[PDB]
């Protein structure tokens, strides 16, 4: 069965999101809820840039510079040494 | 169990991702993976940390019996191939002509606790068909004992008692000191000698003659004549356990374990198993049981037999011709004619080679194959069925050292070949046999300490005798043997 | 022998066959 | 042999089961015809036959068999082929009868086949058909036994079925000892380029010999380097001319595959002894000298052959190139620059044979994955890695690569677009687990490669280079071994009968030029005629020495071997001698395997099958009696639970092994579930 | 004397070939085939005729028919094969899996005969724990807890 | 129990393993007087 | 008791080999002692022996030359019969180019300096006259056998072909001991060691590398404790 | 009593293991509920404490939990009651 | 050449005189090579002393019998054979051993002469009946390893005195094996594992350096002959 789970890939996946759920709470509260919010890490549902806002309140441009704020903070070798052998 | 590391490092590969995990030497399970597909050096040493007491099982298809699953301790090996015990090949019925065995593996808590209690090979000594055991040492390592258990009197240094002209000569201050001498040239390992041990329990006889109570063995002393040979075997056995000096034939030694095994703890009889099976080896080899066919000895009078029957056979094909019997009458004459001939050429073969003949003294030993293989080896074959089922009347008259003929061996190979058939057919219907029985009784479980029931058979127990004794009954040990009395038994 | 290549193989045959063994693959 | 081979089972023919224990027999009328030792020795016993040498097909499809009229007493030389029927009605004498030198018989009274396979005495006046050699109730295979005569037909039988099993070695030395069928029936096996119109060489090469005729016209014959054969053995030629010499018709200018200067050879020669070292070769093992394996004397090439095809696909079309998703570069460091490895890359298990990739689509990415792309900011790369990594175990030069192509014009099948294959070798060692065997059916996995120190040595230091068991010896039947072992020794030292005061007794029939023979020399002893018992002795007394003063084998055949390991000699002298032994093609490569989490059934969800993936091996119902017997039941439970069904066991116990947490525990079975589904499919209600 | 004799004949060919087996290996296989016995009469007491039935259920329903007016059901021994022992069990199961599974089955629902999972054919195929060896109760729910003189140190 | 040499224990599956040990030897039943008998 | 310890004289019987005499020695010694020599001398004699040859039209071991009558396996057993001894520990590399028809023996192997073929007259490849024979051969410093290095393993092209070694100088060791043994008990053995190196180094030379082995590692049990 | 040394998977010698258990069918699901116990012990360490109390005897370096069980059996370190 | 790895001998001590030595790792196989030659050598190459030619007069004829004691002669000689007697004259000594009345002669009744030294004077050598007269005249002369009755070397070389065995070697008892020691990282490295058991005059301890102290002297000889030959060198101590 080429569809079925690789049986390694399946605990690899349980241990890449914990160690992602790690990587971002390493960082503040409205970043790691950010991140969630916004790649559906919590509820499976991307939530939109102004959905996000209205969660906090903000607008689509304080949305989208805490998202590229976050996303510039995450690309580092520091904190990318534990990921980057997931893939 | 030997094992090849290149197999156990497939089987563990997910025990040895945690631990190489959990050891520094990989950031995540992925690269741990990835990093036994490439086998980088470390992981060896990481594998031996995880095959450390993790019993393995050993299937052998066909599993005939409960103990074609073993469960060893495995260890690594070079190579490619399983390194299997030599002393469980009887149990697994598993010779080395490239038969192959199955590593299965357990897992749970439970499972390798199952496989580490119940299904250990050295727990499983005695045969759960008939309480004989099977660890019990065979082929090679019977001929070794026997060699080195032996005694050859007018051998080298012996107890030559003959005072006025010289001492003694024979006696040594003990084994330590024997053992001296037969590494220098004096004394042969199985010269009949008088040692005065320290460290063996000496028979029974003996034992109530000096000591009375019990001589507790430990740290005393007493002389007994043996060889050097008889001492270094009973050095393998415990020291609790009596002397024994005799042959150490196969039969002698099932007995020993047996005793051993009814009546020590199963980790001693394992233990002294091993170590009869390491003397056994080392001692074969130096018995040099080796077959040059200057060795398979032709009973020298050998024509002058066959020319006899030749003759008896011959007037009996004649009266044939005469008619006084029919054809069916002649057959049944020359097959009796040939037997009587082939009885006379294995007494003359048996009385004729020398008691340390090599292809002699593997069979009498009880190590392997009985007179009749050594009689068709020089001597007679004898009669060859037909492939219907009679004797052929020709009949063969040549061992296999002289060579046959043609048509002898042609007809040789009519038995040959029903032989290999029958076998297979057999195999095939001892397996339905099996399937119905395990069928028939698969819940027959013991469930309750005791029914407290009343009745139960009764059994022989050695029927008296005609002139007044007690004659064993031949089949006792597996109708008497293993049971629970209903009733007491009560004298006079 | 009659085969011209043949490394000269000494035997113990002590018959003399008369026919040669034939072409193997002639089945 | 497979041709040559007569199969009773087949379409028309009766099939296994249905036939009867009856036909697997040897009726007496087999004789000379179809050979009665060889036959496969599994469940197929009797239903596949050879044919005998000398036998030929009748044109109704019946065997005829030769035969040598005679009359009066004369043997004659009228040839006749007898078939099955007539010779029933006839009187059938035996070869090795004592001819008077003319046709006439010497004694009175002959041995003789009557007409339902009664063996007799006849006076010379009936007799009127003998055998026109013998060895005639043998196949071709069997011919080549020495000392047959003297072997069980079980072992003979083994000796038979395992004599076709040796592998083409890299060496490929001829045996000291033999029978007359190593030459004949090697030049009829096919592989050995013949010499079709005598002639002289031009010019050779290792490809190539260029024969200019006698007049005028020449050829060149196109040597076979390294085809892979059917089941994975070399198949070299190297010729064995020079460049000036004269080739006569018919004659043999190739060697092939196990054929030395021409002749068969399936095996080395190599000196051992008969004792039984240390256990090791216990019960049908054997120990091996280093020196095997330091000059290669027994190496196998094999030639494997991968192969993997592009093909044409719904959502696109596959595609093979470096182009690869996700991986380094070092893993694709071998391959060229278009897809397929560089002739010569070594490789492992694991490498990538052929870089191929192919269209995927989309799928619903995951969106932890979504945000791992996003950090590192990779594509989507929609097209799936399919790539011909080298399967396990297996490694090994890759020697050449044959590319089609459905662009260059080369039929294919349709929905295909490049078949590409790709020839890897590999010179296997010999090592312990494989299965040597001499020609005496007496096999045995290697049991243990000693070093060359401590083999047991002669007295010159010459250590021995295996080391049978005795016990394995006698029980068996087969002192072919032990007979082929003294005249292999004679034949190697080389003997010189001294005929000094006219001939000893024992050669007085042996034939001439045999009084003296060179070191190293082969001999033939033919298989129904060849060395008596009292020959062998005669021989071995006279065996001249080596090198010193010297005869290192005492009359007897035995001698006294220093011990290499602890030191000492051994008490007993033991037999040593030169035993031509084989490689069987059942190496332990081919054999191993291993599984803890591979591929699955798509119907059942069990594990595969069978070494061509990984699979797992059988658990059947012994197997359960066993353990249960054992009252083994948690590890029953797991066996047939979460090692074969439990669906979402499996993933559940992988995470508790690989994060330390206990084994789950097994949920209910899959088979179960199957089979439930399958009884209410038929109206039966099962709650 | 049917056990005895049925015992020392299959002794008999295996001390022939020169073998050992116990004789309780032997009885408990035996014991098997003397388990049933035969309905002659059945009296007035819910039992077919030349039918088989259980000698352990047969004392039971005699034991309840004695109560409640006298029917005692003529019974005899019967020596059944091992076959046909076998596949008359209690587990349809267990008693599809050995011969004619198809007729086994179809009857054994039109009788709708519950299975109560106690034998090892029957858990060993639905996952479930064996009832043998380290499957039943009085070994499989063993409780474990460090003695309290230990806990007090460590 | 014939294997352990103590009181047998109170799960063996003592119908398997005598069906077991009965039909083990059978292949060595060479021979109505024999495996059919 | 025997106060006179032992002596090794020698005799020589040719250039390749030579016969030892020790004595005396205690009963029973003699064997042990010729063992140990034996055991020594066939298993840790450091030698050189090639590793790894290159030829040009070749890109692994499994091919054929143009030209040459045999093939490249072929060449290959027979370059791993040659006997040569290096003098550093740095992999040195012997050349061997050739043309046109001929035998190709090892003589025309041109050492680089400081090693030395000890037969040239040994036979490699005989050519023809389209045969262009170019290999280089590469030597080092070893003891015991050892292997084929694989390639992937090394850092090497796809040119290189690795080949098995035999780092041993010497060729065959026998011994007898001649035990007097008297009815005086005075006894001693006689060892008797015979030696043939495969004459890369001479027998004596061998043997006083064995010796230093055994020296070392007995000096190991010997006050260590 | 003194007649030798196990090594490896022998030790502890059943033989004095069986002195404790009725039969051996409960040792294994003893020494196999304590092996759990040991693991769980093991694993929640992680989070706070629990009534989970193991090993008892010092164990080796890298030593499975079975084995642990088993010796911790034969020192008379715990206590079962069969179902 | 570079060892690759070093040998160590980590002596482990049993009861006082039968101490175990291992050694580990060695190249394979290297365990044989030594382990035998060390076996003979302790056997068979560390001086002693022991008795040689005892005489009991009384005993004149008849090699059986001796008035006011239990043993017979043979008794009497196996005891004396395992008395552990250290001496360091080379130079055959005899000594005197007398005990009158009835009692249990021990080793420490033997009164040694100069220069012997007795390592085990609590030995029960024999006892007498009733006021019984033990005259014993022991000869101690010190020799290697074992040497079996030395017959006379002349016709008669005394009635009175009667050979015996004699077992100069200190050590009693020696036994090995080999084991396979790391396979896989080490490469199937050796493992030798010595057993020597020595009456208490010396320690094991002492017994193994001596031995080997004579091996690596007997070693000499070989070494000596080409000092600039590279051998397998183990590295500094
Ligand atoms: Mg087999």
């Amino acid at each position: 069965d080429s569809e079925a789970v690789v049986a390694v890939d399946a605990v690899s996946f349980t241990l890449l999101q914990d160690q992602l759920q790690s990587v971002l709470d390493t960082l503040s509260e409205r970043e790691a809820g950010v991140v969630r919010l916004r790649f559906g890490l919590t509820d499976g549902q991307p939530r939109t840039l102004d959905e996000i806002g209205q969660v906090y309140g903000v607008t689509r441009e304080r949305i989208r510079q805490i998202e590229s704020k976050t996303m510039s903070k995450l690309r580092h070798p520091s904190r990318s040494q534990v990921l980057r052998d997931y893939l | 169990c030997g094992l090849p590391k290149l197999m156990a490092l497939e089987l563990f590969k997910p025990f040895v991702m945690k631990r190489l995990v959990d050891l520094n030497h990989a950031q995540n399970i992925k690269s741990a993976k990835r990093m036994v597909e490439r086998q980088r050096p470390q992981v060896w040493d990481v594998l031996e940390e995880v095959i450390a007491e993790h019993p393995v099982l050993l299937n052998r298809a066909p599993t005939l019996h409960r103990l074609g699953i073993q469960a060893f301790e495995p260890m690594l090996v070079e190579g490619k191939a399983i390194q299997l015990h030599p002393l469980v090949c009887e149990a697994f019925n598993a010779d080395f002509d490239g038969d192959q065995m199955a590593v299965h593996l357990p897992l749970s808590a439970e499972a390798q606790a199952e496989a580490r209690i119940l299904m250990l090979s050295s727990n499983n000594i005695l045969s759960p068909a008939s309480g004989r055991p099977l660890a019990m040492p065979r082929l090679d390592m019977v001929t070794g004992l026997y060699y080195l258990t032996t005694e050859v009197p007018g051998d080298t240094g012996e107890y030559q008692p003959a005072s006025g002209d010289h001492p003694e000569t024979g006696v040594y201050s003990s084994p330590a000191e024997a053992i001296m001498a037969a590494d220098r040239g004096v004394l042969s390992v199985r010269a009949k000698i008088k040692v005065r041990l320290t460290q063996l329990r000496p028979p029974v006889e003996i034992e109530a003659e000096l000591f009375g109570h019990s001589g507790w063995q430990p740290g005393d002393a007493w002389m007994a004549e043996t060889t050097l040979g008889r001492v270094m075997f009973n050095e393998l056995l415990p020291l609790g356990y009596p002397f024994v000096n005799k042959q150490m034939h196969k039969k002698v030694q099932a007995a020993i374990i047996n005793d051993l095994a009814e009546r020590y703890p199963m980790i001693v009889v394992a233990q002294t198993v091993d170590k009869l099976k390491d003397a056994g080896f080392y001692w074969a080899t130096r018995s040099g049981v080796t077959v040059s066919m200057a060795d398979v000895l032709v009973p020298p009078r050998k024509k002058e037999i066959l020319d006899h029957y030749e003759e008896r056979a011959d007037k009996v094909e004649k009266q044939f011709q005469r008619g006084a019997l029919n054809h069916d009458e002649r057959n049944e004459a020359l097959v009796e004619i040939w037997k009587e001939a082939t009885d006379e050429v294995g007494q003359a073969l048996r009385e004729h080679y020398p008691d340390d003949n090599p292809i002699i003294t593997i069979v009498d030993s009880g190590a392997t194959g009985n007179f009749t293989q050594t009689r068709t080896l020089a001597g007679m074959k004898g009669l060859v069925t037909n492939p219907k089922g009679e004797f052929i009347p020709r009949p063969v008259k040549s061992s296999f050292r002289e060579g046959l003929t043609v048509l002898e061996y042609f007809i040789n190979t009519h038995g040959a070949r029903k032989g290999l058939a029958d076998t297979a057919l057999r195999t095939a219907d001892s397996g339905y046999l099996t399937r119905r029985l395990v069928d028939v009784s698969q819940d027959v479980i013991v469930r309750e300490h005791d029914c407290q029931t009343e009745r139960g058979i009764v059994v022989e127990l050695a029927e008296r005798a005609p002139d007044g004794t007690l004659i064993r009954d031949p089949y006792i040990e597996t109708s008497a043997y293993a049971r629970t009395l209903g009733t007491d038994a009560v004298d006079e | 022998n009659s085969v011209p290549g043949a490394p000269n193989r000494v035997s113990f045959a002590k018959l003399r066959e008369p026919l040669e063994v034939p072409g193997l693959l002639d089945v | 042999t497979h041709k040559r081979r007569l199969s009773a089972l087949g379409p028309g023919g009766l099939s296994r089961e249905r036939a009867g224990l009856e036909v697997r027999d040897v009726h007496p009328s087999h004789y000379g015809r179809m050979c009665p030792i060889e036959t496969p020795e599994g469940p197929n016993i009797g239903l596949i036959g050879s044919l005998s040498v000398y036998a030929r097909v009748n044109p109704f499809g019946f065997i005829e068999t030769p035969y040598r009229k005679v009359v009066d007493g004369v043997v004659s030389d009228e040839i006749v082929y007898l078939t099955a029927d007539e010779e029933d009605r006839h009187v059938v004498a035996q070869a090795n009868s004592p001819i008077d030198a003319d046709g006439r018989f010497v004694e009175p009274r002959v041995l003789v086949r009557r007409k339902a396979g009664e063996v007799e005495y006849v006076p010379s006046s009936e007799v009127d058909y003998m055998d026109v050699s013998p060895r005639q109730m043998v196949s071709v295979a069997t011919a080549m036994i020495p000392f047959l005569e003297h072997d069980d037909a079980n072992r003979a039988l083994m000796g038979a079925n395992m004599q076709r099993q040796a592998v083409p070695l890299v060496r490929s030395e001829a045996p000291l000892v033999g029978t007359g069928m190593e030459l004949r029936a090697a030049i009829d096996a096919g592989d050995v380029v013949v010499a079709e119109e005598s002639g002289v060489i031009e010019e050779v090469s290792a490809d190539y010999i260029t024969v200019m005729h006698d007049n005028g016209t020449r050829r060149t014959y196109r040597m076979r380097k390294f085809a892979r054969s059917n089941h994975g053995t070399c198949a070299n030629q190297c010729p064995i001319v020079d460049a000036g010499d004269r080739v006569e018709a018919g004659q043999v200018i190739a060697d092939g595959p196990c054929t030395d200067d021409g002749e068969m050879a399936l095996g080395k020669n190599l000196l051992v002894a008969i004792m039984p070292w240390e256990g090791h070769n216990y019960e049908d093992a054997i120990i091996l000298s280093n020196r095997l394996v330091e000059e290669d004397v027994l190496t196998s090439i094999h030639i494997e052959e991968h192969e993997i095809d592009a093909r044409d696909t719904k959502l696109g079309a596959e595609e093979i190139t470096r182009d690869i998703p996700n991986i380094s570069d070092e893993v694709l460091a071998d391959l060229d620059e278009r897809g397929i490895v560089r002739i010569g890359a070594e490789v492992r298990d694991g490498d990538i044979l052929v870089g191929k990739v192919t269209p995927k689509g989309e799928t619903e990415l995951t969106p932890e994955e979504r945000l791992l792309r996003a950090i590192f900011g990779e594509k989507a790369r929609e097209v799936r890695d399919t790539s011909l990594k080298v399967p396990h175990g297996e490694s090994g030069k890759v020697i050449g690569i044959r590319v089609f192509s459905r662009e260059d014009e080369d039929e294919l099948p349709a929905g295909v677009n490049e078949l590409v294959r790709v020839y890897v070798a590999q010179k296997r060692k010999i090592s312990d687990g494989d299965k040597l065997a001499g020609r005496h059916g007496n096999k045995g996995v290697i049991g243990k490669i000693l070093p060359v120190e401590d083999m047991p040595f002669l007295a010159d230091g010459t250590p021995v280079d295996i080391i049978l068991n005795t016990h394995g010896v006698p029980r068996r039947m087969n002192i072919g071994q032990i007979l082929e072992t003294h005249l292999g020794w004679c034949a190697h030292s080389g003997w010189k009968v001294d005929a000094a005061k006219g001939v000893p007794d024992w050669a007085a029939r042996l034939p001439d030029e045999l009084l003296e023979a060179q070191p190293n020399a082969i001999v033939s002893t033919p298989v129904f005629d060849g060395a008596q018992e009292a020959e062998l002795q005669g021989l071995l007394s006279c065996t001249l020495p080596n090198r010193d003063g010297d005869v290192l084998v005492d009359a007897d055949g035995k001698a006294m071997l220093f011990d290499g390991r602890s030191g000492e000699p051994f008490p007993y002298p033991v037999t040593v001698g030169y035993m031509y032994i084989m490689k069987l093609h059942h190496l332990v490569d081919d054999k191993i395997h291993a599984r803890s989490t591979g591929p699955y059934s798509m119907i059942t969800q069990q594990p595969l099958g069978g070494k061509a993936q990984f699979g797992g091996q059988r658990f059947g119902e012994m197997e359960c009696w066993a353990m249960q017997a054992y009252g083994a039941a948690y590890t029953l439970q797991e066996l047939l639970t979460i090692k074969s069904d439990d669906t979402v066991g499996r993933v559940k116990v992988y995470e508790a092994i690989v994060k330390g947490e206990n084994i789950p525990e097994p949920g209910i079975p899959e088979s179960f579930k199957v089979l439930l589904k399958e009884l209410q499919s038929l109206c039966l209600n099962v709650e | 004397e049917v056990q005895i004799h049925l015992v020392r004949e299959v002794q008999e060919v295996y001390r022939a070939q020169g073998v050992s087996i116990h004789d309780k290996h032997i009885e408990v296989i035996v014991r098997q085939m003397l388990r049933r016995v035969t309905i002659i009469d059945s009296g007035s007491t819910e039992f077919l005729p030349g039918s088989l039935i259980d000698r352990a259920e047969f004392e039971a329903e005699n034991r309840r028919v004695v109560a409640e007016g006298g029917e005692p059901a003529a019974g005899r021994p019967v020596l059944m094969g091992i076959t046909k022992a076998s596949l008359a069990t209690d587990s349809w199961l267990s008693a599809a899996s050995f011969q004619e599974t198809t007729r086994v089955l179809t009857d054994a629902a039109i009788n709708c005969r519950s299975d109560k999972l106690n034998g090892l054919k029957e858990n060993v195929i639905i996952g479930k724990l064996i009832p043998a060896g380290t499957g039943i109760n009085r070994y499989r729910n063993i409780a474990v807890q460090p003695t309290e003189e230990a806990r007090a140190a460590a | 129990s014939m294997a352990t040499g103590k009181l047998v224990d109170i799960g063996e599956a003592v119908g398997i393993v005598a069906a077991q040990s009965i039909g083990e030897p059978g292949t060595q039943l060479t021979m109505t007087g024999g495996l059919p008998r | 008791l025997i106060s006179q310890r032992p002596t090794l004289s020698e005799d020589v019987l040719t250039d390749n080999r030579s016969q030892f005499v020790i004595e005396p020695l205690e009963p029973g010694f003699g064997y042990t002692l010729g063992n140990s020599l034996r055991r020594t001398l066939l298993s840790s004699i450091p030698g050189a022996a090639v590793t790894s040859i290159r030829i040009d039209g070749v890109l692994h071991e499994f091919t054929t030359v143009p030209g040459v009558k045999e093939d490249v396996t072929e060449i290959i057993l027979n370059l791993k019969s040659l006997v040569v001894s290096s003098e550093e520990d740095e992999p040195v590399t012997m050349y061997l180019r050739k043309q046109g028809p001929g035998e190709v023996t090892a003589g025309d192997i041109v050492p680089p300096a400081g090693v030395t073929v000890h037969n040239p007259g040994m036979h490699i490849a005989t050519l023809n006259d389209k045969g262009k024979l170019e290999v280089e051969l590469v030597v080092e410093r070893g003891r015991g056998y050892v292997p084929a290095v694989q390639n992937r393993a090394s850092g090497a092209e796809i040119g290189r072909i690795p080949v098995d070694s035999i780092y041993s100088p010497v060729l065959k060791v026998t011994y007898k001991v001649d035990a007097t043994r008297v009815e005086q008990r005075t006894d001693f053995d006689k060892l008797i060691l015979d030696v043939e190196t495969k004459n890369s180094i001479s027998p004596r030379d061998a043997l006083a590398s064995a010796g230093k082995t055994l020296v070392e590692l007995f000096g190991l049990a010997r006050e260590l404790n | 009593g003194g007649y030798d040394t196990p090594l490896g998977i022998t030790n502890p010698p059943i033989d004095e293991l069986l002195d404790r258990v009725s039969s051996k069918y409960a040792l294994v699901i003893y020494a196999a509920k304590r092996a759990r116990q040991i693991n769980d012990y093991y694993n929640q360490l992680g989070e706070g404490i629990l009534e989970y109390v193991g090993p008892l005897v010092e164990p080796g370096l890298q030593e499975k939990p079975l084995s642990i069980a088993l010796r911790e059996i034969h020192a008379d370190l715990l206590e079962h009651t069969e179902g």
